[PDB]
């Protein structure tokens, strides 16, 4: 964070810059901080972190199998773009897990080549809904079992 | 004419602590009906280069 | 004193933790039915 | 209908300020050239 | 500045306007089929303006123009999609007058 | 740990559905999510005082 401040401001996320006054330097030397009330979302934080890290994993298995459809069935998909199965996963994901990513996705633009890098990364959080989703896609590999053929 | 996203220039951390933009006095300006007629001349000068 | 845009997206991660996935049943779902075809030996 | 107008993440999703058309700019382009020679032929001999 | 903003690709359906306008060397495929990441969307004409405002001490104003840069390149990827894809008729200017 | 101790804890089957050691790499793999984790950290852990 410090060598990417001195050298050049591009290749990493810039720190958030706040604006203070001149005289509030003096009123900070004479006000200590005594945290009386601790935050009441502390003991609910290990569970909130585990739901959000698990729903990001189900979206990663959903993108890994949907991206292999244009090579398998090119006659149905002559005009399907990589923005199309992206739009199909987000229309099924929970609204909260989308609305955590959009605190910076509305602040920082990412294109198609950024998300398909995040999908391939080898890091999954195992839970009950993930470990069934990995077998549902494996059981539905042969699309004859989904009752459609050519 | 689509305006950019409003959460680009200002980040909100808590209720009373937000980032402040550099050109804050200009983003909060509504154009007049003559200045908006000059914005259309610029995009009419961009779709026809020479 | 957190902003009410982040307070709403913490009260849905809580509800998503109570979303049950499975169900506890006595007998499983049926998986085979047999159709009679006006015969005594073959269905 | 087109795959170039699919907003995935809300970066380009902004407001709608003003609408512009084809026959609107056609009558407007002629109302800016003729409003210039009618302006410099009145302030000068 | 260091950008070939006029190129010729294919024989057009009109035999007098063979050119493709590409503001800031950007093709209209980058809306659909991208080349670079979200950070490295840049061009030489814009990147020197940011490393000058950093040099002169206007670093808070440089960080504003660095964040509006992907909104900038998307706009010029639609003006290119209007010029050489929609405004292509007989009434477009021929190339022997465009080079003069 | 009130739930794991009663007089009938011998014949029980726990059907826990979320593992607790969160892999912190799967939160820090969301692309350009460095401002999104900071605002989620202030609202979840910052105390309140005089």
């Amino acid at each position: 964070l410090l060598p990417d401040l001195i050298a050049g401001a591009h290749q990493n996320a810039d720190p958030v810059v706040l604006d203070v006054s001149w005289i509030s330097l003096w009123f900070a030397f004479n006000r200590s901080f005594e945290p009386t009330h601790r935050n009441e979302m502390l003991e609910v934080a290990p569970l909130i972190e585990s739901v959000y890290a698990s729903e990001l994993s189900v979206m990663k298995v959903d993108m890994r199998h949907l991206s292999l459809m244009q090579r398998r069935f090119p006659d149905v998909l002559i005009q399907a773009r990589p923005s199309h199965f992206w739009k199909a996963v987000l229309n099924d994901s929970p609204e909260a897990v989308k609305a955590v990513m959009n605190l910076s996705h509305s602040h920082n633009f990412i294109n198609i080549r950024d998300m398909m890098r995040w999908v391939m990364l080898p890091s999954l959080q195992p839970s009950l809904k993930l470990a069934l989703e990995e077998e549902a896609w494996a059981a539905a590999n042969d699309f004859e079992d989904l009752m459609l053929t050519d | 004419y689509i305006a950019p996203n409003p959460r680009i220039s200002s980040i909100t951390l808590t209720q009373r602590i937000t980032t402040t933009g550099p050109f804050a006095i200009l983003t909060g300006s509504t154009p007049t009906a003559q200045q908006l007629n000059d914005v259309r001349k610029i995009y009419l000068a961009l779709m026809f280069p020479g | 004193f957190t902003v009410p845009d982040v307070q709403k997206i913490l009260d849905d991660i809580k509800a998503l933790a109570a979303e049950q996935v499975y169900k506890i049943v006595k007998v499983p779902s049926i998986s085979f039915r047999h159709i009679v075809m006006q015969s005594r030996d073959r269905v | 209908q087109r795959p170039e107008r699919i907003k995935t993440t809300p970066y380009l999703e902004g407001d709608v300020l003003s609408s512009d058309s084809g026959p609107l700019l056609s009558v407007f382009a002629l109302q800016e050239i003729m409003q210039k020679v009618r302006q410099v032929q009145a302030d000068y001999m | 500045w260091a950008t070939i903003d006029v190129e010729y690709r294919e024989p057009a359906p009109y035999v007098h306007a063979q050119r493709y306008i590409r503001y800031c060397g950007i093709d209209s495929r980058e809306l659909i089929n991208p080349t670079t990441y979200g950070i490295g969307m840049t061009y030489h004409c814009y990147n020197e303006m940011l490393r000058m405002l950093v040099a002169a001490g206007k670093d808070s104003e440089a960080a504003y123009f660095r964040s509006m840069l992907p909104f900038h390149m998307v706009r010029f990827a639609r003006i290119n999609q209007i010029i050489n894809e929609d405004l292509h008729s007989v009434f477009s200017l021929p190339d022997d007058m465009f080079n003069a | 740990q009130e739930v794991l101790t009663d007089f009938r804890r011998q014949d029980t089957i726990w059907v826990l559905a979320l593992q607790l050691p969160v892999n912190p790499q799967v939160v820090w793999d969301v692309p350009r999510s460095s401002i999104a984790n900071l605002i989620m950290n202030i609202a979840t852990c910052l105390p309140t005082g005089e």
